[PDB]
């Protein structure tokens, strides 16, 4: 019954258009409950979730606070690194920022993360041991010095094993009914014959919460999910996910092959025959 | 660190004068506080980044600005008896690094007056005690210096000036006994009538007796 | 946010325990402080803690208990140097506005034999 | 720099019964760069009132959006989605099958 | 909540 939360960051430039755009959103599973967009008109940090609305004052005083210095550092880093990669001033670029930190069963720290990304792809990690940093490029280099001198990864390290998980806690019994719940997949086949020697045997699970999901089609221990096609999670809209696998089964070994549940919300994995 | 001037201040109704204040240590955010007996310290205004600027809890009277990010000038257009304070200038790094702390100046004391016919230096006396009386403000820094040197030894002088103020050097007497050491009671004055900022002493010769 | 400190002026003999408390109201304060002021002085620091816990590096033991909202300071081994006011300090980000308490006054007596 | 071609997929939030209301879905993801442009679809004419998520990503960095508008299926109408991206050559549009 | 101390690269 592992939890974690997380805050995701995008940072887009736009050459002879002004300011750029920033977006922050935070998530408690699967499950959004804050977001500041740049575009937007109240331009603060708003809920999403019904159960962080009850916070306070206090509480969204500093939290917008807190966006807009992250918007200040990441509008300048937009400037930084087309300096370092001499870049020019008529491209669009992105940046992007992710950090949180997971907890186990007991719901005591287990893992902390903190990434970077440039033009959609890593730029520089904090190590697992949260006191080391990862440069992918001599560029990178000079940021990585730069925060060591910072004094940054000792900074993080404090939040990513105290503060985050203590607020995750504290948002994990304000979202009892929300976040702690656990959806069983509501699954079922369907069968569509393109002629009378191809058939497609479709799996389904849908309603099921959280997205964590692995769905496996095999003939009674045939690999087949090797040759299996499968649909990227997606969301229903009102805070369950769907998804799909299907084969190509010639006709007749079709009721040999089975398919194979695996969700949090199921006591043994599903197998459902043809 | 952080460096501010000057360390005191006299000046009457009306006159503006500018609390200067740096930072070597690549920081963006500075502010500034004074600090009064019933309220202890108050944030009067601050900035996070140059150009940037906003009020904190007492900008009344106050103003203020900061084109480069190693200054941040407090500015009073128009003195006023209420200005009269300990102002603490300091800094954090905002942006600039991770090292939460912040870092206050030396400090600077300013006195403010109506009317002015006040700011009379005062009047040292040794007795081994001291005795610097009737100065106003009270702006003194006051030493012991034997045959020429200071001592911080045995002097054990008064926190805050009683204006009138008190010191103590008691040494045995084996070296006051001796006729050949002289000891001189300085005490230095910071103010504007001619009472310029001075250095008024008293002395003493170690009597034979 | 407001910080709320232990009381008027503690006095205690030299070479005993001089223990000060602090509270704050902010529940999303992530660094706390405590700074010594000599008469006349400036405030200078002393003591950071960034996690709730017991930090005693030097002569100096400060704890934090997030949860209770409250931060220590425990002087061993008290010399009349000491002899200074204490001020708590706290803050969310670093953009945000520090926060001191009114400050509490320590008074480390020294050690007569006889009068 | 890197470039990726967005995966779209157009379903309903419910068992699509004609005369029924229900939500239809179009959701694009592990795109790279975020600018996109997405449009849902009746008879082939654009539909006003569409709601979109929060821009978000994945582990690898690459972006996901949901767009979704309120709707009741019948047996002649037909609904699909209009995604545009760098990526694309010229916009992909994507049928919606009830099946799916 | 957000961590409050983001540095620029
Ligand atoms: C953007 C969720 Hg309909
Ligand atoms: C592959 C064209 Hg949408």
């Amino acid at each position: 019954g592992s939890h974690s939360m997380r805050y995701f960051f995008t940072s887009v430039s736009r050459p002879g258009r002004g300011e750029p755009r920033f977006i922050a959103v935070g998530y408690v599973d699967d499950t959004q409950f804050v977001r500041f967009d740049s575009d937007a008109a109240s331009q603060r940090m708003e809920p999403r979730a019904p159960w962080i609305e009850q916070e306070g004052p206090e509480y969204w005083d500093g939290e917008t606070r807190k966006v807009k210095a992250h918007s200040q550092t990441h509008r300048v880093d937009l400037g930084t690194l087309r300096g370092y990669y001499n870049q020019s001033e008529a491209g669009s670029h992105t940046v992007q920022r992710m950090y949180g930190c997971d907890v186990g069963s007991d719901w005591r720290f287990l893992r902390g993360y903190h990434q970077y990304a440039y033009d959609g792809k890593d730029y520089i990690a904090l190590k697992e041991d949260l006191r080391s940093w990862t440069a992918a490029d001599m560029a990178a280099q000079t940021t990585k010095h730069k925060w060591e001198a910072a004094h940054v990864a000792e900074q993080l390290r404090a939040y990513l094993e105290g503060t985050c998980v203590e607020w995750l806690r504290r948002y994990l019994e304000n979202g009892k009914e929300t976040l702690q719940r656990t959806d069983a997949p509501k699954t079922h086949m369907t069968h569509h014959a393109v002629s009378d020697h191809e058939a497609t045997l479709r799996c389904w699970a849908l309603s099921f919460y959280p997205a964590e999901i692995t769905l496996t089609w095999q003939r009674d221990g045939e690999d087949q999910t090797q040759d299996t096609e499968l649909v990227e999670t997606r969301p229903a809209g009102d805070g369950t996910f769907q998804k799909w696998a299907a084969v190509v089964v010639p006709s007749g070994q079709e009721q040999r092959y089975t398919c194979h549940v695996q969700h949090e919300g199921l006591p043994k994995p599903l197998t459902l025959r043809w | 660190g952080v460096t501010q001037t000057p360390k005191f201040q006299v000046l009457k109704t009306g006159q503006s004068m500018t609390l200067q204040c740096a930072q070597d240590m690549n920081h963006e955010y500075m502010s500034w506080y004074r600090q009064d007996p019933g309220m202890g310290l108050r944030l009067i205004h601050y900035s996070v980044g140059a150009g940037i600027t906003d009020q904190g809890e007492v900008p009344n009277g106050y103003n203020v600005s900061r084109s480069t990010t190693e200054d941040f000038p407090l500015r009073l257009l128009s003195a006023a008896p209420s200005q009269t304070s300990v102002y603490f200038c300091a800094s954090r790094p905002g942006l600039a690094g991770g090292r939460p702390e912040q870092y206050f100046g030396p400090g600077t004391r300013l006195t403010v007056t109506e009317d002015l016919k006040n700011v009379f230096p005062p009047e040292v006396a040794v007795f081994l005690v001291c005795l610097a009386t009737g100065f106003y403000p009270d702006h003194v820094e006051l030493s012991w210096w034997v045959n020429g040197k200071e001592v911080h030894s045995g002097v054990s002088t008064d926190p805050q000036p009683l204006y009138a103020l008190s010191s103590r050097l008691r040494v045995s007497a084996t070296f006051w006994q001796n006729p050949r050491n002289h000891f001189r009671c300085q005490v230095q004055f910071y103010g504007l009538a001619k009472p310029v900022t001075q250095i008024v002493s008293a002395e003493a010769w170690g009597r034979a007796d | 946010k407001e910080v709320e400190q232990n009381s008027g002026p503690l006095s205690v003999p030299e070479g005993a325990i001089a223990s000060l408390n602090c509270t704050y109201s902010d529940r999303g304060s992530q660094s706390f402080f405590w700074y010594r002021q000599y008469s006349g002085k400036s405030p200078e620091l002393i003591m950071s803690i960034y996690s709730n816990g017991d930090k005693e590096d030097g002569r100096f033991t400060a704890q934090l208990n997030k949860a209770s909202q409250y931060v220590s300071l425990l002087i061993r081994d008290s010399q009349p140097s000491d002899s200074a006011t204490y001020l708590c300090a706290v803050t969310t980000d670093s953009w945000g506005k520090l926060q001191f308490g009114a400050g509490t006054q320590v008074v480390v007596t020294p050690d007569i034999q006889n009068p | 720099m890197i470039q990726r071609t967005p995966k779209i997929q157009v379903y309903s939030r419910h068992p699509a019964e004609n005369g029924k209301s229900n939500f239809l879905n179009c959701y694009v993801s592990g795109f790279h760069p975020s600018d996109i442009e997405v449009d849902l679809l009746k008879n082939g004419e654009r539909i006003e009132k569409v709601e979109h998520s929060d821009l978000s990503f994945s582990k690898d960095w690459s972006f996901y959006l949901l767009y979704c508008t309120e709707f009741t299926p019948t047996e002649k109408d037909e609904y699909a989605c209009r995604v545009n991206h760098v990526t694309l050559s010229q916009p992909c549009i994507v049928k919606w099958d009830r099946d799916m | 909540l957000l961590f409050g101390y983001p540095v620029y690269v």
